[PDB]
RNA sequence: AGUAGUAACAAG
RNA sequence: AACUGAGAAAGC
RNA sequence: AUCUGCUUUCUCA
């Protein structure tokens, strides 16, 4: 049966092989490269490299996340005490008053 | 300005040997939200478009419209095609039966037996049952006791029997019945607004192509953590009457499978590797002289919604033929149930008004009760695809196709029977493969590439004349000894994929003692078998640590973390002398290294805890552990071997009926367990009621206590009056 | 039925690229808390040790490692503020501990986080977080690289006499349970870093009858420190140590969890199939393909907006490149 | 069957013998 | 609590649902609703279990007075729930009463933790008195085997292992009194009075019970070591690359000795026939070899068994030879005969076709099994005479079918008539005889069926027995009842004094099994003892390490170059049949290539080991030809001489050599016109390419064709896919 | 808004 | 509204 | 010569 249904199968059925050469390869996505494409906006929960710590020297002594917090924004007053409001940048559905 | 290109690592450690960083699982699992119904009507579509040049008709017992593309018009092109030709499979099985003589017989006497000597208790081993009665998802236990109390309302008592074989009788018995009544469970709606809904049980009634459709549906939801597939898939659970005989057919499969040399399954972990190992060394070394071998690796595409559950009846007759008639009926009752089996659609669609900020659910039933235009582009096309296959009752009919895929073993026996033709027309090419439910690995020997190529043709026109559609996006051939066949990578042997198991490094969750039991046990294993070096299995006690403290709150005694555990725990590590000897769970140190990952903690610290900590932990009677009832035994595992309440909660859902019917159950088989200690070691057989059986064992223990002296005579007549009230 | 939100299709941000680079890069801290492990008996355990000494004081004083601590710390202050706090809205710092060569101790306060109402019933249920980063790098910059960040200008630090401009990168950002437990496990981007080039550690080992740590990180008297094509400078390749390619595999991971979604988990498999054809055309294998293009539309198809995703292609392509100039290079044989 | 628990129940607060027939096999 | 039971009882069928539930519910439909559950269980305990602990009071307590002796709050901590809720709603504690607990709660008594878990203490002891050697960095080639998890003292089929645990701690609730039930009477009796005075759970002790009773065996990559006592720190043992000595504590069977004394003794032999006076080579090697963790020597002289190759090695460290063998049960000494293995397609019962282990020649053997005695004569696949004692009846039994076994009769191949499985489910070749033996020990009435019965002896002391056990009229056919020093020459054979050999080194069964102890050797050159692979890959990294002087001295040199420690090492994994062909085909290849101009590194490198056997050239003085130089084990165990090969391939474009999975680098040994220079010079021996594919010539010649040429004829070559070219004599 | 992605959450 | 089969691990 | 009880987690299919 099998070699019956075979020949009577349609040649178009078959697995087109195709013997792989390095031109066969073309680059995967070549829409990244497409310039009127917008760039991938950074949407990481975090910032990994743009990151800025404040450093507090310790003394050994973990108390609590918010008086860590705390003594670390007291050592910068200067960033602790700023109320005035310098947009550099905004989100267009952000609302800068608000967030600040 | 030097730029990090990770891929360049591949220039110089091959990619089998890096298979592992090219698995991203230290990330979130997709996870699939809101309804499945998009994803079950694709796969309903899916699987009629495969199979629509076949024969279209009606069913006759439930009216939906049938489709059967088995002995169909032979596929003109490459597309995923169901048109398996019932010669093509007859031979193949045939073949596969000479080069196995016997192994039809005995996996069918095998199976015979097995289902002789099973018990419907087998069908509690599930997950999640369509429960018709209820017409939802319960669990296995919970569908199997809801079906057996419903099939006595209906005078079906098979299953009192406590045989499956007298209880599948029930089943295809019930759907004789010209009306099935049965305990359904309905909800009462309060508006306090909120709508709580208290759930209580009542009885229902259907009539028999109502129940019919019920035991032949299989409802459908979304698969949820799913790996390295860009777009969600849709999963299905069948009910109790399917999974009956599904249990009696894939038994057979395995039976089948076992003794093939080409079946992946159901050979797993380091037996699946040395069987693959060897079976790749025979076709190295059986390659003819001079002649070039190459392997294939390919997936199936569309293998469930391609396979036919009509080809899988021909197989079952075809291998239990010399099997009694009762057997062969029991046996082809599964794959009939699955050709005519019906896909609930699921929750149905969200339909949603932007600007008044509104949502509604429009349910399955209600699909088409609005008009397209509301839908989606998607969804409107889906819905006009399935409206001739729509059953008014809001379900899809899905004759065609496996869509649950519960026939993993016998779709392994087909691929094994595709794979064991090794040849058309003599040609000089001879393929032998590895076939897992749908993946494979094949091996084409020949005398040149194009050879090859042809022989590899002619294994693809062969599997599309059994049903089987190999993905060309999907498969890729090269030179034998490199491949890929399950996600193990082979490269002269199979490579260590340490990516794969690195999901289950953490904290399983389960309580403090059984979590530091598992993660020092994983480690133990993924170095035995994973490829993890001694210092990568440190990095991993050190980091299974680090999870643990920051998870239960357990961090070093003497650390300065502040928590409500924490002080206690520093009192502890203050108190104790023996500080060595206290628990991680405790604030102790971690002492566990490569050689002791075997052993357990308390074990590993026994002869370090002080007298005291250790008397305090391993009190026989402390309240942190489940006690069995004082004549309450003591249990012998520590403080930290606790149990949090798996709490099921439902916002706005107070299932007290359904808490109290289950605490019915618990009582009773508590006290049965009471009476009967060895119930939960050793299952208690017996076609009596229980009630019977604990009667006799009180009266028995009764008179041995009085007999004994160990109940006074006024006591023994308490109790024989009791008993005889009773 | 509203239509769903398809992912939008970006190009390639050379962000991408500088985020690579630098938290492969050697820092001046270390965040690991790894705790103390069982006293060493076997030879096996002494060797485990010595090779984690080479292996964690490579990846441990580098960024990668100080940006998984502080997702993995303040994952888990999340969960615990979400589950301590459903109908509140907490302030939750951005917290992490560092260590520096001579053993001190600091604490980094990166930012602020609100945790708004967090009635997480579901696993996917979506908590919404407010982050309130600080920030040295002047978004101006690179203006495409910030359009989910409202910037503001709060003042200004001396690392030394220099003066840095501080910024405050505000973002409505949102998180699930899932999400949260993942990133309290993100340590593991550790193991699959460290076993992938122990691994390689162990095989040079086999080679050479001894324990080849510190010849491959180093190079010991007989055996030349290990080298590996580490990246491209002005399109030529470029030659890393040993330890700056288990930098490069650990921020790989790391970036795995960050960027890790369905479009990451679709692309890793199908450039996997694509990855071993390629092996297979370095091998000499001959390997034939049976539709390419299908392959290639199911590599293209999880390319949306995934910037880890974005960048993987754009590295899979200049690889692919060196990889053809190789073999033009093995052609002529 | 029913002649020899017969016969078993015939020959039988503290009956002389106990019954071991006319009962289920695990009982 | 008969009473209360009873009570209790009563007052649960005083509601409707419960009596409903008992009256219905059969005692088999109990398993049933015992996993009633109305809602579905969550499926990320992670997740929650994360989710729990950052929460007040995740745990539940236990109602009693321990629950109450936790205090409400300690300093402000809230350890469990307030009690205003009491009514059929339950009670919770937070994580810091389980810590209140293990720091101010009562002491308890921990005997119950130390009997529950004895298994775990045995484990730490064992571990604790334990010595480590060495770790060793080299390739190790590990097996998957089926082996046991962990050490037991008395391992039971698991029902048998279950009806003893019901036995112990459910005598009433038993069943029926099964065989397991009698002959484990005495443990189910020591364990039951051990256990009286125990209040621990059931289940639990159960479970313990099983752990020392029922055997775990899983499938694990083991190298040299699959004793229990070893599998429980294979995790420590070795890896894929270095490979930990291990010496754990506690007593070992000396079995498990014995196998792996056989083990060393067939290794040493193994590798000592190649070696030039294998005599002395044999006795270094056994002088530095270790079983576990005593040396060979005294392994030997203390164990009264092993096989062929245990009495070579005792023979030439001049210990006596004990010529015994072993055959499951059934112990059997060599009184005199002499017979050569062979495989034969013995025809099974059941229509199956196997290549069998058949021996040939007259031989007797004193056996013995259980109690009883006997002597057997055998021959060819018959059993010729079968002269027993008296003894017990299950004694004799197994002796008999041992014996019908062993003697490899045709009947008892004919009495199959069954489920036998000869192959694992992982394809691994089952022992046949073993499998044979274990099928007839319980099956055993066909085997008495078709063996057919003669008449009982007459004689004076000669008297037959039947299947019976008992002196019956009829006799099984060839079956009777009855009541009442060498030396060892240079290539390893063992000599009487009259000049006859008893035993040889070809007689050492060419089996390569794992250890099951951890078999060391305590030599610099331990790993020529090793499998295959490691073998292979540690004679290339020594070719490559060694490759300038090696290169300098074919240069210059002629013939000393190929007689290497590492070659005779080498050698030993090349089948003596095909050593000498390999050796002159790869010799005259490496001279062809140093004679012309052509010298691909590479090439040099592969065939380099090859050259150490004595040549065996063809009848016509010519080299023989080959494709693929087959080594010894495994069907993946070959080198390519034109393509790569797992064991050996070449990457020109990096220079890379990856011999079994590991890359070393050519780079800084290489001339950067070898990359020009054409493979097919060496290819063939006595063969230089002279140009391209020349249709004329045809189609390419096979290894007959090519070897059949004469000088100066031209032909086609395909020197792999792809690359064909024309070479020339 | 945002998270996220073929459908959801942004409490019931 | 977390299915099927296989493998390993842990707990009862 | 090792083959001849279920629940949950992770992986694979
Ligand atoms: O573990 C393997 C082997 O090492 C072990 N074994 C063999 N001998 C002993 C002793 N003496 N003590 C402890 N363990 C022993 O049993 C396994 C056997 O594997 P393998 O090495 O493959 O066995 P072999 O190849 O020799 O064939 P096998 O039939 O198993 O016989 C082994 C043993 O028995 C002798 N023997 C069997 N038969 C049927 C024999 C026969 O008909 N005639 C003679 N002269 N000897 C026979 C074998 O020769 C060996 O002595
Ligand atoms: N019952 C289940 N079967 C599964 C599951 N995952 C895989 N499988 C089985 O394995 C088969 C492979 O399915 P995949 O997940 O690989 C679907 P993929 O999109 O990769 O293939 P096609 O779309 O069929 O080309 C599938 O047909 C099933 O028979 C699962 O979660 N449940
Ligand atoms: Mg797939
Ligand atoms: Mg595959």
């Amino acid at each position: 049966a099998i070699e019956r249904n075979l020949a009577r199968m349609s040649p178009l059925v078959s697995v087109t092989p195709k013997k792989l050469t390095w031109e066969d390869l073309r680059p995967i996505g070549p829409h990244i490269y497409n310039h009127e494409l917008p760039e991938v906006p950074y949407n990481a929960f975090l910032l990994m490299s743009d990151e800025l710590g404040l450093a507090n020297m310790t003394e050994g002594k973990s108390k609590k996340p918010k008086t860590l917090a705390k003594e670390c924004l007291e050592k910068y007053s200067t960033l602790r005490d700023q109320t005035d409001p310098i947009l550099i940048m905004k989100s267009e559905k952000a609302n800068e008053n608000f967030l600040w | 300005g030097m730029n990090i290109n990770p891929y360049f690592l591949f220039i110089d450690v091959p990619i089998q040997a890096a298979i592992s960083t090219t698995f991203p699982y230290t990330g979130v699992p997709p996870y699939s939200h809101g309804t499945g119904t998009g994803y079950t009507i694709d796969t309903v579509i899916r699987t009629h478009e495969y199979s629509n040049k076949g024969k279209q008709y009606i069913s006759d017992v439930t009216g939906c419209t049938m489709v059967d593309p088995t002995n169909g018009p032979l596929p003109e092109d490459n597309e995923p095609s169901a048109y398996a030709q019932l010669d093509c499979v007859l031979e193949a099985l045939d073949r596969m039966d000479e080069e196995h003589p016997g192994l039809f017989q005995a996996a069918s006497q095998n199976a015979m037996e097995t289902l002789m000597v099973t018990t419907v208790d087998k069908l509690t081993q599930g997950r999640q049952t369509f429960d018709w009665t209820v017409c939802r998802n319960q669990p296995a236990a919970t569908a199997l006791n809801t079906t057996i109390t419903s099939f006595r309302l209906n005078d079906l008592n098979g299953a009192d029997k406590g045989g499956l074989i007298p209880f599948c009788q029930d089943i295809i018995d019930s759907l004789d019945r010209p009306e099935m009544t049965f305990f359904s469970v309905k909800n009462i709606k309060k508006k306090l607004f909120l709508i709580k809904r208290i759930p209580m049980k009542v009885k229902d009634k259907i009539t028999k192509v109502e129940y019919i459709k019920r035991a032949l549906s299989l409802n459908t939801m979304t698969k949820d953590a799913e790996r390295g597939k860009l777009k969600r898939r849709a999963i299905a659970t069948a009910g109790i009457q399917i999974r009956g005989f599904v249990l009696v057919v894939e038994n057979l499969a395995k039976n089948i499978c076992e003794n093939l040399e080409q079946s992946g399954l159901p050979v797993g972990g380091n037996e699946k590797k040395a069987k693959l190992s060897n079976a790749v060394a025979k076709m190295l070394s059986n390659c003819p002289p001079g002649g070039i071998s190459m392997t294939v690796t390919g997936d199936n595409t569309k293998w469930n919604e391609c396979l036919n559950p009509r080809i899988f009846l021909a197989m079952t007759e075809r291998i239990t033929r010399d099997s009694p008639i009762w057997f062969r009926d029991f046996c082809s009752i599964a794959p009939v149930l699955f050709s005519n089996k019906i896909a609930r659609l699921g929750k149905g669609f969200m339909i949603t008004s932007k600007t008044k900020r509104l949502k509604a659910q429009i349910p399955c039933p209600d699909l088409f009760s609005i008009p397209l235009e509301r839908y989606n582009e998607e969804t409107r096309a889906k819905l006009k695809k399935l409206k001739p296959f729509f059953n008014e009752e809001g379900t899809a009919s899905l004759s065609p196709g496996m869509m649950m895929g519960m026939f993993n073993m016998l779709s392994t026996v087909l691929g094994v029977a595709a794979l064991g033709i090794k040849n058309i027309g003599n040609k000089e090419y001879l393929w032998d493969g590895l076939q897992s439910s749908d993946d494979f690995a094949l091996f084409v020997n020949a005398k040149d590439e194009e050879t090859c190529m042809e022989g590899i043709n002619d294994f693809y026109r062969t599997c599309k004349l059994l049903g089987i559609n190999m993905s060309k996006k999907k498969s890729y051939c090269n030179e034998t000894g490199m491949f890929e066949f399950t996600s193990m990578f082979y490269r002269d042997g199979f490579v260590s994929n340490f990516a794969m198991e690195l999901p289950s490094f953490g904290v399983a969750g389960v309580n403090e003692s059984a979590d530091m039991a598992i993660g020092m046990t994983i480690i133990k294993n993924n170095m035995i078998n994973n490829g993890m070096g001694p210092a990568t299995a440190q990095t991993a006690i050190q980091l299974f640590i680090a999870d643990y403290r920051y998870t239960y709150k357990c961090h070093r005694g003497d650390s300065k973390v502040e928590g409500k555990r924490m002080k206690i725990i520093k009192e502890l590590w203050e108190n104790t002398k023996g500080r060595d000897g206290l628990l991680v769970a405790d604030g102790g140190p971690n002492i566990y290294n490569l050689r002791n990952l075997h052993i357990p903690e308390i074990v590993l610290k026994y002869n370090l805890m002080d007298p005291e900590y250790k008397g305090r932990l391993l009190h026989p009677q402390n309240p942190f552990v489940g006690h069995l009832s004082k004549m309450d035994y003591d249990a012998v595992s520590g403080t930290h071997s606790w149990r949090t309440k798996r709490n099921r909660s439902i916002l706005n859902t107070d299932q007290r009926n359904m808490i109290l019917e289950e605490q019915c159950y618990a009582k009773c088989c508590n006290l049965f367990e009471a009476c009967f200690n060895s119930a939960s070691y050793r299952k208690p057989v017996g076609q009596h009621s229980m009630l019977e059986a604990m009667a006799h064992r009180l009266r028995m223990d009764a008179r041995l206590d009085y007999e004994s002296g160990r109940m006074s005579k006024d006591d023994f007549e308490k109790a024989m009056a009791h008993l005889g009230e009773i | 039925q509203e239509e769903p939100k398809i992912p939008n299709k970006c190009r390639v941000a050379a962000w991408v690229q500088t985020e690579m680079n630098l938290l492969s890069t050697l820092t001046s801290k270390r965040a690991l808390d790894l705790p103390e492990i069982g006293p060493d008996v076997a030879p096996v355990e002494h060797v485990g040790s010595e090779r984690r000494k080479y292996f964690v004081n490579e990846i441990n004083y580098c960024k990668a490692s100080t940006v998984m601590m502080k997702y993995v710390l303040f994952h888990t202050s999340l969960l615990n503020e979400s589950n301590a706090s459903m109908g509140k809205y907490k302030v939750i710092p951005i917290t992490n501990r560092v260590v520096n060569e001579k053993g001190e101790s600091f604490d980094m306060l990166y930012g602020l986080a609100v945790k708004g109402q967090s009635h997480l019933r579901g696993d996917t249920d979506v908590v919404t977080v407010v982050t309130f980063e600080f920030s040295s790098t002047d978004p101006r910059v690179d203006s495409g690289k910030w359009p989910k960040y409202t910037v503001f200008r709060i003042g200004s630090l001396f690392v030394s006499g220099r003066e840095k401009s501080v910024y405050l990168y505000c973002r409505v950002n949102g998180t699930n349970k899932i999400q949260m437990k993942w990133g309290m496990e993100a340590r593991r981007c550790l193991l699959q870093s460290m076993q992938q080039m122990e691994a390689i550690v162990e095989q040079e080992s086999s080679i050479q009858g001894y324990d080849m740590t510190k010849a491959c990180f180093k190079g010991d008297r007989v055996n030349s420190p290990k080298t590996f094509s580490i990246g491209t400078q002005e399109g030529k390749l470029v030659k890393g140590s040993f330890g700056k390619a288990l930098r490069v595999i650990f921020t790989k991971c790391l970036m795995h969890y960050v960027f890790g979604n369905a479009q990451l988990e679709g692309f890793s498999a199908e450039s996997r199939r694509l990855l071993l054809l390629i092996q297979a055309l370095k091998d000499r294998k001959g390997p034939w393909v049976f539709d390419l293009e299908g392959m290639y539309s199911g590599i293209e198809e999880c390319i949306s907006n995934n910037p880890w995703v974005i960048q993987s292609a754009y590295w899979f392509n200049e690889w692919l490149g060196f990889e053809k100039e190789g073999s033009k290079v093995l052609e002529s044989v | 069957i029913c002649v020899h628990l017969e016969v078993c129940y015939v020959i039988s607060l503290r009956p002389q013998y106990e019954v071991i027939e006319g009962m289920p096999r695990t009982i | 609590m008969t009473l209360a039971k009873i009570e209790l009882l009563k007052q649960l069928l005083r509601d409707n649902e419960a009596k409903t539930v008992l009256k219905q519910t059969t005692v088999d439909q109990y398993n049933i609703i015992r996993k009633f559950n109305t809602s579905r269980i969550e499926k990320n305990p992670s997740l929650r279990m994360k989710w729990a602990m950052c929460s007040n009071f995740p745990l539940a307590l236990t109602k009693g007075d321990m629950a109450n002796r936790i205090p409400l709050e300690y300093k402000g901590i809230q350890l469990k729930t307030n009690a205003e809720d009491i009514g059929t709603k339950g009670q919770m504690c937070s994580i810091a009463a389980v810590t209140w607990w293990n720091t101010y709660g009562p002491i308890g008594d921990t005997e119950g933790f130390e009997r529950v878990y004895e298994s775990f203490f045995l484990r730490k002891m064992r571990l604790d008195n334990a010595t480590w050697g060495r770790i060793t960095f080299g390739p190790v080639e590990r097996v998957r085997k089926r082996v046991l998890l962990n050490p037991l003292t008395k391992e039971m089929p698991p029902d048998e292992a279950s009806n003893v645990i019901m036995e112990i701690l459910f005598p009433k609730e038993a069943g029926i009194p099964r065989e397991s039930t009698w002959i484990h009477r005495e443990l189910i009796k020591e364990k039951r009075e051990k256990l009286k005075g125990t209040m621990i759970t059931p289940i639990v002790l159960a479970y313990m019970l099983e752990r020392e009773l029922v055997a775990r065996r899983r499938f694990l990559p083991v190298a040299g070591a699959t004793s229990a006592e070893f599998i429980e720190m294979l995790h420590c043992l070795q890896g894929e690359n270095w490979r930990q000595i291990y010496h754990p504590g506690g007593n070992k069977l000396t079995e498990s000795r014995s196998q792996s004394m056989i083990v060393a003794c067939r290794k040493i032999i193994r590798r000592s026939i190649v070696a030039s006076n294998p005599l002395e080579l044999a006795v270094e090697i056994a002088n530095k070899t270790v079983i576990d963790t005593e040396p060979l020597k005294s392994c030997l002289a203390a164990i009264d068994g092993g096989d062929v190759a245990c009495d070579i090695i005792r023979a030439a460290l001049g210990l006596k030879i004990r010529q015994r063998q072993r055959f499951g049960r059934l112990e059997l000494k060599r009184i005199s005969g002499r017979g050569f293995k062979n495989d034969e397609e013995i025809l099974i019962g059941n229509g199956t076709i196997q290549k069998i282990g058949i021996w040939d020649g007259e031989e007797e053997f004193h056996v013995r099994c259980g109690e009883c005695r006997g002597i057997l004569k055998k021959s060819k696949m018959k059993l010729e005479k079968l002269l027993i004692n008296s003894a017990k009846k299950e004694d004799m039994r197994d002796l008999i079918i041992l014996c019908m076994v062993f003697s490899q009769d045709t009947r008892m191949f004919q009495g199959v008539r069954g489920e036998i499985n000869f192959l694992n489910r992982a394809g691994q070749l089952l022992s046949p005889m073993y499998q044979l033996q274990r099928y007839f020990l319980n099956r055993s009435n066909d085997l008495f069926d078709q063996w057919g019965y003669e008449e009982s002896p007459k004689a004076s002391e000669l008297h037959g027995i039947n299947e019976s056990m008992n002196a019956s009229d009829y006799t099984l056919k060839g079956v009777v009842v009855t009541r009442n020093k060498v030396s060892i020459t240079k290539n390893l054979s063992l000599i009487k004094r009259t000049g006859e050999v008893i035993m040889g080194a070809n007689d050492v069964s060419e089996l390569e099994s794992q250890a099951q102890l951890m078999i060391t050797y305590d030599t610099p050159k331990m790993w020529e003892m090793g499998t295959t692979k490691e073998l292979v890959q540690n004679t290339y990294q020594w070719v490559l390490k060694n490759l300038v002087t090696l290169k300098a001295q074919f240069l210059l040199g002629k013939e000393d170059m190929f007689q290497w420690d590492a070659f005779e090492a080498f050698e030993s994994i090349i089948p003596q049949k095909m050593a000498g062909q390999y050796s002159g085909f790869a010799r005259a290849v490496l001279k062809q290539m140093r004679d012309q101009e052509v010298m691909k590194t590479d090439q040099f490198i592969k065939l380099l080991p090859f050259c150490f056997s004595p040549p065996k050239l063809r009848s016509n003085g010519e080299p023989y030809q080959f494709l693929k130089l087959v080594l010894k084990g495994g069907g993946e165990n070959f080198i390519e001489v034109r393509k790569g090969s797992p064991l050996f391939s070449y990457n020109p474009q990096t220079e890379v050599l990856t011999i079994c999975g590991r890359m070393m680098s050519l780079k800084g040994k290489i001339e950067d016109e070898e990359r020009n220079r054409s493979m097919g010079n060496a290819v063939l021996a006595g063969f230089l390419v002279s140009g391209k594919y020349d249709p004329d010539l045809g189609d390419f010649k096979t290894i007959e064709e090519l070897e059949k040429l004469k000088p100066g004829e031209k032909a086609n070559i395909l020197l792999y896919q792809g690359k064909p070219v024309k070479v020339v004599k």
